DNA sequence: TACCTTAATAACGCCAATAACACAATGTTTATACAGCTAAAT
DNA sequence: ATTTAGCTGTATAAACATTGTGTTATTGGCGTTATTAAGGTAACTTGCTTAT
């Protein structure tokens, strides 16, 4: 939920795509390990 | 998710547009074509008024400009065009109503091809003589929810329909009465977005 | 906080409102348009709306959107459907009943001076209730597994209507089994008037 | 400068349901290759 | 011409993807214990203090 109001869940967006109801978390856990690699991951570090 | 679509309608072309910014799968279909005359009774048993634009979907079907725009933004989870806010909301829920009954209802009657002169000139100044003001209540709503939260991504339906109020206006070929730079340039600003062009085109 | 609500005797969105407020649980001031000195009743407002309700900040005197605005306000139990489905299908339904009720209550009001004129309307009336007759049965307070908003909009009706001499419960056609089910709650129960008495007035 | 009582307020415990984790499992995605085809070669 | 090297093709393989499924977990709920407030009580002491 950035910029958006209810924070949707998980049963919301697989409503908004109309499809991959269960596909949406393992989409999210595929972001999230992209996300982690050190290119990224060592910039934002410094904040936690 | 099949929404019923009349060409040269102010209303579809505004449901359109914000299906456009869902990017969901629109199947719109023409009830004047000839090419779907079967779909078009169709509509006409499922809608006693066959209003249109109507969204149509298995589990219901829905009618009125504003009861399938709250539909649809119950649907999406996709950018909103309400506020957070409940009190904006509100405010934004009767502006809304309040520019669709003052200019929508003069656009259906002036769209009939048996307007009668006088009418069609009283109906065209008056939407000139309010233009401004909506103008001005629009930018300052918008203002002010932006405001409450800083780059929330966004966009208001409120600005949107103006916009498409605007374009209806150049089809009709009605004279703005605005003697200001400032309006003119943020009016073809909006008309240059690019989401909007794509509906237009 | 402290919240005030102004409404008007014998208006169905007033009564509408107050059974909100009811269903809602939230403690508010109710003040008679009427007692109001007349200059200070047009100062609230200009154009004169008898219900609006009062608050420290904002004001709203728009009927149609004012009892979603009251919902959203107020976190307690919805008068919505929590299905998105159904709370679409609700929408429709209260469109159906506020484009289309003029001639209902406004024509028989003013329009149907003669009394012959009020009996053609009344037989009518009663073949339209037999029509909807055949229609949602055993249904709590109609299409929805919970109370909801569209059900209080039926309670102003229908003390509007019994106000209006016209009282059916066997003779409205098989919609006996809702009716009495909602005066049934507390917040609905507030249409009209030893210890008993006095307490209740109290 | 007492008590307490009972009652009540407010904390707290427990229990449903549950959204979300989690894995599964495939069917997809991906990458792969190695391969018959193709470009260049000759 | 011939083939050869070039090209990766798409199946396949692998990886992903999707589906499903399990798990759990937390909200709600209920009751629950900590707490708490008020009422009541009647030898007698019936114009004060309080102060550079
Ligand atoms: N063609 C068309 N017209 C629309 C649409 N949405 C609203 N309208 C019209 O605009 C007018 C404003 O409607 P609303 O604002 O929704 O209802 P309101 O009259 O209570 O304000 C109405 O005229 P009205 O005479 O009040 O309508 P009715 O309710 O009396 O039938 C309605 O018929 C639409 O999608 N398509
Ligand atoms: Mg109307």
């Amino acid at each position: 939920g950035i910029g958006m109001n209810t924070d949707h869940t998980l049963e919301e967006v697989g409503k908004q795509f109309n499809v991959t109801r269960e596909r949406i978390r393992q989409i999210e856990a595929k972001a999230l390990r992209k996300l982690k690699h050190p290119s990224r991951s060592a910039f934002l570090k410094t904040f936690l | 998710m099949l929404l019923y679509t009349k060409k040269d309608d102010i209303y579809s072309d505004i449901v359109r547009m914000i299906l456009l910014i869902k990017g969901a799968n629109a199947k719109i279909v023409d009830v004047s074509k000839e090419e779907n005359s079967k779909h078009l009774e169709e509509l006409n048993i499922i809608t006693p008024n066959g209003n249109i634009p109507t969204l149509s979907t298995d589990d219901f079907a829905v009618y009125r400009l504003s009861v399938i725009i709250e539909a649809i933004e119950d649907l999406y989870p996709f950018p909103p065009m309400f506020p957070v806010f409940p009190k904006q909301r509100a405010n934004a829920r009767i502006l809304l109503e309040y520019v669709n009954k003052t200019f929508l209802q003069n656009i259906i009657k002036l769209q009939s091809p048996d307007l009668d002169e006088k009418q069609a000139n009283e109906i065209k100044m008056l939407m000139q003589r309010d233009i401004i003001s909506t103008y001005k209540k629009i930018v300052s709503e918008r203002e002010v929810n932006a405001e409450s939260n800083p780059d929330a991504q966004n966009i208001n339906v409120l600005t949107l329909i103006i916009t498409f109020v605007f374009y209806y206006f150049i089809k009709l070929k009605i004279s703005i009465p605005t003697k200001d730079k400032n309006i003119i340039k943020e009016i073809k600003e909006l008309l240059s977005e690019p989401n909007f062009i794509k509906t237009i085109k | 906080m402290k919240v005030t609500l102004y409404t008007t005797k014998y208006c169905p969105y007033s009564l509408r409102a107050r059974i909100a407020l009811a269903e809602k649980k939230m403690s508010t001031d109710i003040v008679e348009a009427g007692d109001l000195e007349p200059a200070m009743i047009k100062k609230i407002t200009p154009n004169g709306v008898f219900p609006v309700l009062m608050e420290k900040d904002y004001s709203i005197n728009n009927r149609k959107a004012l009892l979603i605005y009251i919902d959203e306000r107020f976190p307690a139990p919805s008068l919505l459907p929590n299905v998105v489905n159904e709370r679409i299908k609700i929408r429709l339904s209260l469109d159906k009943i506020d484009n289309e009720w003029y001639p209902v209550l406004d024509q028989i009001r003013k329009h149907r001076s003669d009394q012959k004129m009020l009996e053609s309307m009344f037989k009518d009336l009663k073949e339209s209730l037999l029509a909807m007759e055949k229609a949602f049965t055993g249904s709590e307070f109609f299409i929805s597994s919970g109370f909801t908003l569209a059900d209080c909009y039926i309670a102003a009706l229908i003390i509007c209507l019994e106000a209006e001499g016209f009282i059916i419960d066997d003779e409205y056609g098989a919609i006996y089994e809702y009716k009495k089910r909602l005066f049934a709650r507390d917040s609905v129960k507030k249409a009209n008037i030893l210890l008993k008495t006095l307490r209740t007035h109290r």
